[PDB]
């Protein structure tokens, strides 16, 4: 609550981010690696949304992030449109080992156009980049696609942490630019 | 953050207790829920109408792209159907329609309604035969077996549509409660007090608890619309959610591999070979894929992906996840508490 001897941390910005993309691509693992620095190989289905909090320092400012993971099965997705309310940035995730998840990126972009604010920021993430022998989605194809939309693109691994912090830092930098 | 781990204990505790409380209250919900008020009906109709307009605008923005436009039209048709169902309730609240039971006699509550009819319709019942027809037109059909059959079909269609409407009404009511929770959660997240931040997480648990009720209704709706079917523990078809362990598409099968059910298309099967598993079309086998590492890898990958689409009912899934999450947490705690001692 705050005394002179134990003060709660303040923040200069509070951004709401949503993770979307096919079930199984690693949205929850990205969330947990970034927010808690944990990882498990064991899959657990979602029955609804989740959020985590993490505060970062960027450009001399303190940014609190509330990061929401969306649900997977249609029966658990009734009020998806409500989670976009107040969202500053959407991170669209595919799985570099799964061509279908990449092809579906266009459907996820449609959901953003349908539900998000007009000024929302976007980032494309190709996850599971540690699975080198199982990769099927070509970097240059994905980079060209992101470039055609004017959005940033990173390949990540929630398992090894590759580019996980960078992804969120990049999204926060893009949002801050328009504040 | 060790303390985050230590806290997860009660956190998981609170989460699964909340989930189980909502699952147990489901049956009572069906009978005791509060009806939507007109204001609630209007709020949902406004929201769906705005969504409809947005989809229309996106279709224009994507003109020419048959595939994208078709996708947008599927969504738009879905929203149009929800709006028409809400319009029935609105009509009932304004007297343009009235609720009747199976004999065509008026009832007060949507709960007790079999059909909602307008002033130009009537219901005729005789010893378990049910007819819906234009008001005053019995003589036109009474000696015409084909026309009586049409009237019986019309009764059944209207009855089926109102059943859809009743489930959707409960969904909308719960949805509005959940949307209010999200505002309070945002207020709590704004706080720098970690105690308020923790309260937001507790409120999320109640939010997802209501989502479990939505999920059961969505499964009931899917089965009602003949998109999906319920199955018991042995994979035998059943009619009621109460007897179901699984729910899957009409185009799918419960495929038994190693004593576990995998939901795959009827035209697919799974092959086991020396510890590897391949999702294949019915006409393929080891002989047909042995010459193609590409086919093998894709089929293995496609089998691996099946875990992301469970066929379990909501209640069974929640129990399954509880076990898994608890086990992972206990493992982490055990390692933290003990490993350093050696
Ligand atoms: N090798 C590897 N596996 C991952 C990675 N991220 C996720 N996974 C695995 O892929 C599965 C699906 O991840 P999950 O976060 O639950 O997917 P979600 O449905 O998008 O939330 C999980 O069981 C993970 O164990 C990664 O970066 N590398």
């Amino acid at each position: 609550l705050g005394s002179m001897s134990s003060m709660n941390p303040e923040y200069d910005y509070l951004f709401k981010l949503l993770l979307i993309g096919d079930s199984g691509v690693g949205k929850n693992c990205l969330l947990l690696r970034f927010a808690d620095d944990t990882y498990t190989e064991s899959y657990i289905s979602t029955i609804g949304v989740d959020f985590k909090i993490r505060t970062i320092e960027l450009d001399g400012k303190t940014i609190k992030l509330q990061i929401w993971d969306t649900a997977g099965q249609e029966r658990f997705r009734t009020i998806t449109s409500s989670y976009y309310r107040g969202a500053h940035g959407i991170i669209v995730v595919y799985d570099v080992t799964d061509q279908e998840s990449f092809n579906n990126v266009k459907q996820w972009l449609q959901e953003i156009d349908r539900y998000a604010s007009e000024n929302v920021n976007k980032l494309l993430v190709g996850n599971k980049c540690d699975l080198t022998t199982k990769k099927v989605v070509d970097y240059t194809t994905a980079k060209e696609f992101a470039d055609s939309l004017g959005i940033p693109f990173l390949e990540t691994s929630a398992k090894n942490a590759t580019n996980v912090e960078q992804s969120f830092m990049t999204m926060a930098a893009e949002i801050k630019k328009r504040m | 953050k060790l303390d985050k781990l230590e806290r997860q204990g009660k956190d998981l505790e609170d989460k699964y207790k909340t989930y189980e409380e909502n699952l147990e209250g489901f049956e009572k919900l069906l009978t005791d829920s509060e009806e939507l008020s007109l204001s609630e009906i209007n709020e949902k109709m406004k929201a769906f109408s705005k969504d409809s307009e947005k989809l229309t605008q996106l279709m224009e923005k994507h003109k020419g792209d048959e595939k994208t436009v078709q996708s947008l039209q599927r969504e738009h048709h879905d929203i149009k159907a929800k709006l028409a169902n809400l319009q029935v309730l609105h009509d009932a609240h304004t007297g343009k329609k009235s609720y009747v039971n199976e004999k065509g006699n008026p009832v007060s509550s949507l709960k007790d309604a079999h059909l909602a009819i307008n002033k130009d319709q009537e219901v005729v019942e005789h010893k378990g035969q049910f007819y819906l027809l234009q008001k005053g037109q019995w003589d036109a059909i009474k000696n015409d077996p084909a026309a009586l059959e049409k009237a019986q079909k019309d009764y059944s269609q209207s009855k089926h549509d109102l059943a859809t409407i009743k489930m959707e009404a409960l969904i909308h009511k719960l949805s509005l409660e959940m949307e209010k929770q999200l505002e309070t959660i945002n207020d709590l997240i704004m706080s720098t007090d970690p105690k308020e931040n923790e309260e937001a997480t507790k409120l999320l648990h109640k939010h997802n608890g209501l989502n479990l009720k939505l999920a059961n209704l969505q499964d009931m709706l899917a089965v009602h619309r003949k998109e999906k079917s319920f199955f018991n523990e042995k994979g035998e078809k059943v009619t009621s959610l109460n007897d179901a362990h699984y729910v899957i598409g009409k185009d799918q099968q419960l495929f038994n591999l190693g004593g576990k059910f995998y939901p795959i298309h009827k035209e697919q099967k799974i092959l086991e070979k020396d510890g590897k598993f391949y999702l294949l079309k019915q006409g393929e086998d080891w002989e047909s894929i042995k010459d193609s590492p590409e086919k093998q890898k894709k089929a293995e990958h496609d089998f691996h992906k099946l875990q992301y689409e469970t066929p379990m009912t909501v209640k069974k899934l929640v129990h399954h996840n509880k076990g898994l999450e608890t086990t992972i947490h206990k493992e982490r705690i055990e390692e933290l508490e003990h490993h350093h001692h050696h």
